[PDB]
This record gives C-alpha cells, structure tokens and sequence, in this order.
C-alpha cells in the first residue's frame, strides 16, 4: 500500500497466469503490480548506496599564510637564500629591490631578495573514487493485502526488504502466505562510473566527471597523504606582488568555495550517511517472477456482517479511490464483499479493484481494512456488503 | 494548550466521552489525533492512533471519533481497571507535538460525597516568626476539585488529590504571606457545586 | 519485546545541567526517532523534542530551543537529553518515546501511531536548597479539626505521629508540596470529638531524620 | 640626498635666476631639482591620504543558516504560514508536498508547505565613500646640503614636510639656511572620485567604480544600519531545492570572496592606517618657487686640510657618482673643493656637480660629508682638494 | 630630549609570563620602531625583536617566534614585550631601543645609525624556589687561605662576617651565582698568616635575614 | 654568534683595536656595522654607526673600519672613562640582529699582575649531607680569566670577576657533585699565561 498518496505513481498490469513482468524503478517513483488471481503489489527502490569509497585527491579552497620571512643581498653580492626555501610547507618567490649606502649596501643598484610565507588550509574538498562493484540498490515491496492505513506493526508479512548488488543482481522475497516473489535486475543499466567521483565540500556532496575533476587549478594533496597534508600547486591561491622595487609581498586568493558551487550548478547532487554514500537519482530494470507470488485469502468464506466506514473514501491523484472500513463482525478471516455499480438493482459490476482479494483477517469484533478501487469515468456507486445492511457512497470521477 | 475537562466519571457499565479541544492548526487539521492511558506511577500507554484506529490489544470498549476542531474519545462498558489519567495528543502544522491537560477517568466505586472544607488562619507562634492561610479539603469523591482564594486572588499552592485512609480523597492548599500582608484586610468546587468557608483576623 | 530503560533519577541545582538516558532494546534502534516528553508532578505532558536515531537530526521545541541538546550513540543504542541553565520549573518526570522514521531514513511526518512505546520515566529535581530541618507550629478548631504545620524542610520525606502513636484514627498526613522558595511543606490533621476539646492533649511528634531534627509541638484550643 | 639610491629617479633643471620650476611628482618615484646659483633640492610625494571616509554599503560574501522551521497545511486547507515570515532575519520560500491518509490528511493530493530559515553573516565587505575635499598629499624634501649618507638627527635644516590638500594646494617650506622653496600644486589633476569608492573585504583595500560596486549582486545593508545588520536581496546567497514532492530544503552559496577578488584583478589597490585611507598610486603636478631658496654656505672659505675617502665612490643606476670624505681639519666651516679633470696639469672642470656648494660645516676635527657628481661619458679623474695634498679617483661611465 | 623609561623589576616562577613596558618620551613615537634587546646577566646582548609603532607590524626573532608578543598603545606611547612559558633561562635585564621609520611609514630596512638610545633596562628573575634559609659548610687550608662556602639560599643578598666583625682585613665574600638548581651560592674567603693556624679561631657569621636564619660555622684547619 | 676577543687593554694614551668577526650574512654582506659601549649599570650607548660613521658627541678617538667579514673599532689616547664593555653589532640578511660577545676594555691603572689560584675540596661536614669543589681566584688584573677543570669536563659554575677591596679582581667557580660522583677519581688561564692547581680525596 506504499504508493498510495505518491504523486509519481506508474501502474503496470501483467498477463493473467503471466510468469514474469518487467518493470522500471526509479528513485521518488512507486509501481503498483497488479495481475489476475495474483495479489497487488507495491514496490519501490528506495535507496541506492555506495560504500567502500576510496580517497582520491584533496584541493584547499581555502588557504591562510603565515611566518613570513625574507633574504636579502646587496648588489654583485649574488643571489638570496632562505633557508625555508628547503621547507615544503613554504611557497617563496625572488626579486630584485633598490640598493644602496642608505640601506647598508656599498653599491648602488638591484640588490636580490627572496621572501617565504608558510602555506596551511583552512577549508578543503575531498574526491574519493566509485568502484562499480560496491553501489547497492534497496527495493521496498509492500503488499495490497487489505491492510488499513496505518498499519503499526507488533516479520510483516506485508512489507518485504530486498537488496541488489552488481555481483548479485538477483533476489527473491518471502511474504508469508502470499508465497515470494522473485527479482532479477539490470544493475549495470545506468550512468558509467568508469569516469565518476564522489566529491565532498563544505558537507554537501556531488557525483563529478574525473577529467573535470583532475583539471580543477587549485592545490591538491594525495588521498594516501594523511596528517598533516603536503599541498602540491599551492601558486594556484598564493601570488607576490612587487611594489615600487622597494616590497614584495604576498597574498592568498580567497575562497573558492562559490566558484566551485558555481561550477557544479550542472552536476548531480548526493548526501551521506555516516561513512556511506546515498544517492537520490538513477534508475533500475526488474524482471520480476511471480509464479511462486499466491493470493492469501482466496479460500475464505464470504463476511456475513455490517461494515462502516470509518473515514470518507479520497479520490487519489490518479483518479482512484481508497476506502477504509470497520467490520462488527467475528466471522474473521472473511472475504470483504466490495464492488462498484452504476445500478442498484442488477447490481451489474462495473470498472475494476485494484487491491485483489480484499479481506478482514481478525476473528475478534471491530477490525478495519483498507482497499482501493478503480471506477469507471463518470458516475458509480461505491457498495460494500451484501443484502440488507450493504453500505453505498455514491462517487464521480470526472 | 489542548483543553479537554479535568475530571469524568461513571458508573460501571456506562459509556462515558472525552472531548479534546484544540485549534486548526492541530486537531482540526490533521489525523495525527491520538490518546494516551496512563495509571498512576506508570509510563503513558498508547490507546487511540489516528483518531479511530487502535492499536492491537486494546479493548474495542475503547472508540474515536472527531468533528472539526474537536476529537472524542468514547469508553463503553466501564471497568475499575479503565481507572486512570487520559491525555489527547496531535501533531500540529508546525511540525511539533501538543498534549491535552489530562482528564482523570473515575468509575464510581462508592456515591458521589461533597467535601468537607475547613479553612485555618495563621496560628500566633507562626506569627511570633515573620511569616500562612491553610485550606483542608477532606471526604471528597471523586478526587477532582477546584479552589479560589474579598475578591480574586493569585500567587498560593494546592495540592493534587490523594487517597485518606477510609478511600476518600483529601487535598490541602496553603496562601503564604507575612504579617503586614495579613493584616491588609477559600472555596472548593467539586462536582459542579462549590461550597465556600471564611476567615477573619479581626473576628472572634 | 520493545523497552526503553531510562536513567536513574537526578537531584541538581538551579542553573546546573542534566543529561538523561534512554536505552532502547527488542527493535531495531536506528529505524527510530526517539522523542523527549516530560511532565511535572500532577501536571500534563509537554513534548520537548526528538532525535533521528538514524542520521542524527534534531528538532526541538521553540520554547526549549536553547537549552535542550538531543544527541545518540549508535552503537550503544541510546538516546540522550541534555537540559542546561535548569531552573525549579523543569522538575518533573522526563520519558522517552519512539516513532518510526520512513524506509528512506528521513523522519518528516511521523506515523499516525507515534509514541507507540514509552520508557519508564526518570525524575529529576532541581532545588537550590541544603538539608535543613522542618519547623513546626499548631492549628485551632473554633467535627472539629485540628492539625499541625510542617514547613521548609529539605530533603523529603517526614514522618509524623500524634501522641506518641496513641491517636491513629481519623489522622491524615497530606503530600507535601513544593513552593517557588524550594523547599517542601505539608500538614497533618486529625478529626475529633467537640466533648473532648479540653480533656484530651494533642501531641504531634514530627521528626525529620534525612535533616536530623525531632520537633514535638502541642496543640491547644485555646481561644480566637 | 633622498633620492639618491631611487632607481625611478628624474633630473630637472631649472632656469639660472629663474623663478618657478614644474615638476611632476609620483607615487614611487623622486625628483632632484637644481639650478644655478640655487641649492640642489631632492622632492618626492610620499604619501596620499583619505580621511574622514563615509561608509556607503555592506555587502555579505560569506552567509551561514540557522534555525530552520516549517509549516505544512493538508489539500484544500490553504496555504501554510509560519510566523517567522514576519522576520525580517528569516528567508522563507512556499510549495507544494504530497499529503494524504499516510501521514495525517483526509484528502489525497497537494498541500502547502512553506519553509524557514535565520540568515546571519560570516563574512562582509564594506563600501565607504570619498569626499574629493578630504584627500591629503604628504611631500618630502632633502636638500643637497652636503650631509653625509647616515644623516642622524639630534628641526633639521636638510629635511621638511609638506601637506597639501584640495582646499589649500599651496605651501612655503622653511629649509633654515637656504630660506624657503614655495609649492603651487594641482590636486584637481587626476583620477575623478565622483564614481569611486573604497572597498575593503578581509583586511584587503582596492578604489571601485560606484556602478559596479551598485551592481553586485550580493546581500547588502545601508551605510547607516549599525549594530545587528538587516540584510537585503538574501536570496543572492540563499536558494530552497525541491527534492520529490516530498521535501525542499535551503542551501546558502559559497563565500564568494574569491569571485570579487576576480572581478578586481583590474582594479587599484589601497591600504589603511587606522581609520586613514592609503593610497599607493597617483601623481601630482606642482609648480615650486624658489626666488627665497638660497644657497647657505656660498659665503664660507675654501677649506685647506686634506681629505679622506671613508667609502669606495659608487655609481648609481643613472650614471651618477656618490662620494663620500672625512676632513682632519678644524677651519669648518668650508667650501670642499671638488672637481672632475682628464688633464692632471690644466685641472680644465670636465663634467659638472649635482650637489652644488658642497661643504664642511663642522668646525671639529674628523668630519665626514657626502656629494654627488656627474662626470662626462668615458674616463675622467674625482678629484678633492688642492695642492700636494689632494686626492684623486680615476671614475670610468661606459 | 629622547628618554625611554621601563617598567619596574619583576620576579616570577618559570612557565609564568612576563609583560614589560617601554615609555618613549622627547620624540614623535609614530615614527619609531622599537626592539627588545635583553642581556643575561654577565652575558651579551641578544636581540629579541622590534614593533613598528606606527602601524602595529612586528618582527620576532626565530628563537623566540612562538613565545614572544610585542604590542602598543599609541595614546600612551608605550611599547609592551609579553614572553610566556618562561625558563631559568629567561633572568635578565631587558632593554628597549629605537629605530626610525621610513618616511612611508614602513619599517624595512633600519636604519645606519639604528639603536641611538636606549632604555635603562628591567631585571626580570625567574625562578620556582621559595624563600629558604642557606646553609653553611667551612673550608680547609692544608699564605694559607680558608673560607666558608653558603649555598641554596633564597632570596638575595646573604650577610657574612667573621668572628663577629673582629677580622676584617683581608676578607672578601664573593657574588651570588645562580646554578640550575634556581637558588644562589656565594663563599666567603679570608687569608691569615701560616704562623697562627692552631691559635686564633675562625667563625663565620652568616644571616640571612630575608630568610629568617641566622648561622655561625667555625673553620678548624684539621688534617687532610 | 659573532666572536670578538673577550677582553683587551691598554695602557692610557695608547691605542687598541678590536676585532669582530662575522659571516657573509651579516658583518661581510651590509654596512650596518654599530659598535656600543656600555659601562656598569648603564644602558648601551651608540659609539660607532655605519662602520665609520660617529654620532655627535662621541670623541674622534674613536675611529671604524672594515675588512673581509672582520670589523675593528680603534680606540687611541685611552682615557680611564673608555674602561667599559664594548659590543659590535650587526643588521643581517634575514632582517635580524646579531651581537658579539662583548670585550671587556682595561685601561691599565695597575701593572699586570697573575692571579693567585687556590683549590679546596669538600669538607666532611658537606660529605655527612648527600652533596663541592670550589675553586677561588684572586688578585689578578685585568679581572679577565678562563677557567677549566685527568681530562676535560662540563656541566659547573663560575662568577664573572669581581672588585676587591684592594681594587684587585676576583672570582670563583663551584663543581657540583654526589658523594659517589666525586668518588669516581682547576687551571686559570689569564693574559696568555695559564696557572693550575691539583687536589685529590685520596692524597693527603
């Protein structure tokens, strides 16, 4: 009953003692299965999960700079040297300034200097890498076996979890007395991860192509790097500027955190649950057999008591109606008589069920249950029960 | 914020209703309607879901409904066990959770008995020190009553109803003062009807 | 089985903070949102928030907003309640509570049977108060009732007795309350004959042991 | 002797018995004066200084999100409401969420959901405004007064201070002994601050267009807005992203420090001093009158000990020679006799002097001085002093 | 006239912080960087650091990057040299001196006649040892010199005499050192003739006062 | 950093020299060569700026020079007010400044006179208590001598010298042991003349 109430809500219907049916599960959408003398299903794909990431590469956007330092020479004395020069964490660059006796040199003219800053991140991202073996798909299946919305549970067996993986892309779930129903999927139907990575900013996260990835002009340290990080092109946010042949000085870019978000405006957005990564798009091809899927209540025998509705029936986006209905009764497990009818004496059916085989299960008094109906365009009559005491909701679609 | 009565009671066998009041916000626009059993010493118990479904062991003696802004809760066929606290609660728009004041439930083991009020003034050796008016509400049945301290009153403190020993209820509420504050110059409702007891320091 | 056991009960003073426990067996811990409701002493039930078990988010009452944090650890299964800047209002039994969050980990709407289970309760008081002994005065009758006030004493319980133990019948000792100045008071009171006002002597031996004092104070009749 | 040493040094001569002189003085560079009959004058602008700045604008780079609330209403009940869209520090956006029985609805289909959140700064730039009255210029001026190279000071004659603002762009120096120089200058030539302003962001200063600085689009508040700022236009870092009719959430954009510091690569860059503005760029042209300027020692007798050279005479970048002498004599004061000659017999004056009257002053024994020459192209002899005792340096220029 | 007057004399425990100032009086102290030059005592001088006092810039030295604060306060004219984790090491007189500025107002290259004037300097002692009383052993002679050695005492100065002020000629006590055990030791020497070993006795009168202790030791010549 | 003699003297009326001797980073790259004299108790004064220069006020008799990586002050016609300490000084190319080692100036009131050296071991009194070797120095002059203590050691303590009553320098240095330590098993050297002195705990 899951997809009541979804908006993305696709209906397939599959041949009547059909073996398989095939079926396409996308994220936010629900497919609701209907066959004859089969019970109505629901299923879903929930999640997709990869897991197992391996860390590829970490860029600073955003970078500070500290302990500045300075060398200098006077004219024809050679070339200035500081020692954090042999200091990795150091950028330096050299110049030439004025010189002369008013500065302590003996000769007048371009004298060499040499100025160290020590670079150190403040903010960066990290890309880790996607291996197309490790991604898992979890498919959610709930039966239409005339539970009432609302349905608290104290192993259901209406609802049913199944779990895909490239490696094995086949799964069957058992439903109790509804038997099991088997899945083989299409995993490798998708985007290719041959060239994707997962890369993380700031706690929001992306799916980005690699080569745009590599190509980014920002410094970067290894994934292997860990501690404290060794960050290769860090000119990418540090630059020197001369003044007048007297100063250099340098400054850092500040943070490139909006153009990158700029950037990735174009890109699939992702989220993360602890050390694993979820995504919300993709898709995924079922075939799924149902030779082994049976109807639970078929064999019982017909309820003989008064329902009454304990909500309005609500007409679902799709056009179709939900009824949820209490039984005074303790005949239970009975076969819920429920049709719709544009004429109350022939009593003639007319559109369809969607939930097949609806029935109350409890033997105690005062139980409810949930079914869904398909009406025919225009006007019908919504009756439930047989006889006398029969309940009617007269119900216009369109 | 949810405002449903402070006490209800019935004989066994009677139905009895619970109304819980509250706003469009909450009650009036939302299913999240739900009532809670809760006996005395004992964690809350969910009763009511959604406002007619019940949750698997609850006895259908127990029913729901809901007409605009206000929910109802029905209990048929009165047992002494269904004795107890009862507290309506809803989601609300805003995306948090509201409880009702609590109704107590009695089922009347014993007639209804109106109390017996004695109001006492501060005694001398009291007021030998700086600083009370104390009110005793004995023999009360059910254990549910309201008291108001010329004119209306305010900060003051009751106490909750509590079982005497011969199974009636008894409560005591005190008005603390000092001296001068006494010398600038109670009544239990119960059942509907209130009866009233006076004091004066000027009086003998 | 589902239970939720809850930490032991908490004495601290105003302006301290409180951390309470809930501990949640028999379910499947990280497919719930654990909530915290409290209530004081004969008053209603007040939601004050809740935690996704799952991923950690948070969602707090506008009235707690500040002081409240709602935090977890998975691997213990536990849900936690950290109250800070306390004052005497928030005495009271502290529960927890689940609900079920979606089959996607988001915990949006909740479902229409939330608050399905139910810890046990922690209490937890907070009075600025030291151990300190009740003081104890008379009452007067002017069918007809007599009494004796005990007030300010720290820390509950008090016992009392009339008599020595000899007057039984017809005594009620009432639960004693707590004032805004944070100290507990209550009053015990007996019914007896109008002959015997000036025949029988009323002796109330009240001793408060947590405090270390035994106060006996008659009551007299005397006079308006 | 300030501009001995500056490599971006200009010679300008002057009319003998002339009365005003035009210069053209710029940031960086330093101008030596001289004419016949006239001490040699070394002039240089120093410093330009914006007082009294008006703030004009605060534009938020950097945005952090807070207290996120909501309020959702069923089909047909209306639209939602939340009280914080009447907070002005809150940014609130409305859509539409599938409802129906599942999570507390009646009816089936959409229903209304508005959103909420507290919007707070991290990071801003500030826009201040320029009067064109207020700037100040700072000029400095040395005279050739025979001073040795390490002038210590224990009001010096050699040195004066002037400042010249819009209001009052004239000024007279007073240089003891050699009287007073007059500067009329221009202010009103240069770069227009109708349209300028200046922007600082991070402890980093640049003068922007008044258009382009209107045109950001950023969040901003009024110049006036003190204390607790109340933000405009925060949807320019503030967006809400719908995620499958079932949730939409908000998402602040990155710094955007790094985007301004692209769009003013082109831009003129500042400083501040306390709450003085600093600017490190711009000229000024001045007309300098020097009928009162008069050449102090002009008078004194020659001096007959002999000198010493106490350093190596040095070629500055233009070509220029420094020399510098200690005298043993105590006839001081005293002209230094000082020439440059290719014949060792005639002593016939080749080339000419810089620093003119070149002098000793103390009459101390062991008194150093410094002058300055300027020899003719190709081989020529330093030659100070007379008679026996005179000492010579052969000096080669290309 | 140029005068640069320091703070008083300070005595603080290792791991403490120092903060000592420099008031700049005769001059325009805008235009002025000033260093921090210190000098241990009997040892040279070692440069410490400058700040720009116009626009607040400093320049440490690599030795003592980390521990080391140099600050302003411009409407005081002062200059201020905070050092923190302080060592035994650290004991010595600190000395301000000047340096001028540019007339940009940058402090790049000083200038050739940099350190024109100088601060009359702070005695900073830093030691972790409390006030304790010496203690005193005596010496041997085998024209014959003997003495008496007072060591860990704490704090300066010790007083000696010998025999009660009768011999006076040819004594002298010398200065204090300061080992690393943070306490001083100084011995007092006297030379007497050979010919009166075994006949005039030799006491030695140390007090010190600050200490509270007041020790006389006699010197016999024995044997080795 | 920067060496310079530790002590040189002169009789009054002649002149001296000294010596300071960097690197090509500070004496031998730059001209911000100062020379400083400090008498006792007294800030530094700036005899000499700028290897030649001389600030106002300060007597001709004092003349700069320099070669290489060496720098020299000469001092002629010495006056008994030029006794003092005098420092040399350096800018260096890492923006820095480096001091040398200071050299005590004598000019001779006194002829040179060897000191008299005497070394005293522990007494018993010390040896009945868990931890001396002391070594004392008198009657020299110039007060400017260097102390060593069957091979070299370190790790000790020595005074700098110190006026006599007599106007004779003094000093002294102190070994600190154990008990055990001392049984395991001092030379001055002044004016280029080193005079030593034995003692032994297991010679008498």
């Amino acid at each position: 009953i899951r997809c009541i109430g979804v908006s993305n809500r696709d209906f397939v219907e599959g041949m009547s003692g059909g073996t398989w049916v095939d079926v396409v599960l996308e994220h936010g959408g629900c497919v609701t299965v209907m066959a004859q003398d089969k019970p109505t299903v629901d299923i879903e794909l929930v999640t997709t999960t990869v897991s197992n990431m391996a860390e590829v590469r970490s860029y600073c956007y955003e970078a500070s700079i500290s302990d500045m330092a300075s060398d200098s020479r006077c004219p024809t004395q050679g070339e200035a040297y500081l020692d954090k020069q042999s200091d990795t964490q150091y950028v330096c660059k050299r110049t030439l300034v004025d010189r002369g006796w008013g500065n302590g040199c003996g000769l007048f003219g371009k004298g060499s200097l040499v100025t160290c800053a020590k670079f150190a991140c403040s903010k960066k991202m990290t890309g880790k890498s996607i291996q197309p073996e490790n991604l898992e798909y979890r498919i959610m299946l709930s039966v239409h076996g005339s539970q009432h919305s609302g349905m608290i549970v104290n192993t259901d067996e209406n609802r049913a979890k199944v779990e895909i993986t490239p490696n094995s892309p086949r799964a069957e779930a058992t439903l109790g007395g509804f038997g099991s129903l088997g899945l083989d999927c299409e995993p490798r139907t998708g985007l290719d991860f041959s060239d994707l990575y997962y890369l993380t900013m700031n706690n929001k996260h992306w799916l980005v192509h690699k080569e745009w990835f590599h190509d980014i002009p920002l410094p970067w340290h290894a994934g292997a790097d860990t501690g404290t990080p060794h960050w290769n092109n860090k000119e990418a946010l540090v630059e020197f500027k001369d003044a007048h042949a007297k100063r250099q000085t340098v400054v850092v870019l500040g943070s490139q955190e909006g153009a990158v978000h700029t950037a990735l405006a174009g890109a699939l957005e992702a989220e993360m649950d602890g050390a694993k990564g979820r995504l919300s798009s993709g898709h995924l091809k079922c075939r799924l057999k149902m030779d082994k899927l049976r109807l639970k209540g078929v064999s019982y025998s017909l309820c003989t008591a008064a329902f009454t509705f304990t909500k309005i029936p609500a007409e679902t986006l799709h056009g179709t109606v939900t009824v949820e209905v209490q039984y005074a009764g303790t005949d239970g497990p009975c076969k819920v008589p429920a049709q719709m009818a544009v004429d109350m004496q022939t009593l003639t059916p007319v559109g369809r069920l969607i939930t097949a085989n609806p029935v109350i299960t409890e033997s105690t008094e005062n139980s409810k249950m949930m079914l869904e109906l398909d009406p025919p365009f225009g006007d019908s009559y919504i009756v439930i029960g047989v006889g006398e005491k029969k309940i009617t909701h007269h119900w216009h679609r369109s | 914020a949810l405002t449903q009565p402070a006490s209800v009671s019935g004989s066994p066998g009677q139905s009895i209703t619970i109304s819980c009041t509250g706003t469009s916000s909450d009650v009036g626009g939302f299913n999240y309607v739900s009532w809670f059993q809760q006996h005395p010493g004992k964690a809350p118990k969910l009763m009511l879901y959604d406002v007619t479904s019940r949750p698997s062991g609850v006895s259908s003696r127990f029913s729901g409904s809901k007409s605009g802004n206000t929910a109802s809760l029905t209990i048929s066929g009165l047992q002494a066990e269904d004795e107890a606290d009862y507290y309506c609660s809803s989601h609300t728009s805003r995306g948090t959770w509201v409880f009702g004041g609590g109704t107590k439930l009695t089922v009347l083991g014993q007639p209804k008995a109106a109390p017996s009020v004695t109001l006492f003034p501060p005694s001398s050796e009291e007021l030998q020190a700086n600083k009370t008016l104390v009110c005793l509400i004995s023999d009360f049945y059910p254990g549910a009553v309201t008291v108001a301290w010329s004119s209306p009153v305010k900060a003051v403190e009751t106490t909750t109803p509590s079982k005497q020993s011969n199974n009636k209820y008894a409560a005591s509420s005190y008005l603390s003062l000092t001296p001068e504050q006494w010398k600038s110059h109670c009544q239990v409702t119960h059942e509907g009807s209130t009866v009233e007891k006076t004091v004066a320091p000027t009086e003998c | 089985e589902v239970q939720l056991v809850e930490s032991g009960a908490e004495v601290k003073k105003p302006g301290a903070s409180v951390k309470v426990s809930c501990k949640a067996s028999g379910y499947t811990f990280t497919s719930y949102a654990m909530h915290w409701v409290r209530q004081a002493p004969g008053q209603r039930l007040e939601w004050m928030g809740w935690i996704n078990a799952g991923n950690g988010n948070t969602k707090y009452s506008q009235k707690f907003q500040d002081r409240v944090t709602i935090t977890r650890d998975t691997s213990a299964s536990t849900a936690y309640m950290e109250l800070s800047s306390l004052r005497s209002e928030d005495t009271a039994i502290y529960y927890c509570a689940r609900d079920k969050v979606d089959d996607y980990g988001d915990y949006w709407f909740p479902t229409l049977w939330y608050f399905d289970y139910w810890g046990q309760g922690t209490l937890v008081t907070v009075s600025s108060a030291s151990t300190k002994g009740p003081s104890v005065f008379p009452l007067a009758p002017s069918t007809a009732a007599l009494g004796c006030l005990v007030k300010d004493y720290f820390p509950e319980p008090v016992t009392v007795s009339w008599n020595s133990g000899a007057l039984t019948s017809g005594v009620h000792t009432f639960p004693a309350v707590l004032q805004s100045s944070g100290l507990y008071s209550l009053s015990s009171v007996v019914t007896v004959p109008s002959s015997s006002l000036g025949t029988q002597t009323y002796i109330c031996n009240v001793n408060h042991k947590p405090s270390n004092t035994k106060v006996d104070k008659r009551v007299e009749p005397k006079s308006c």
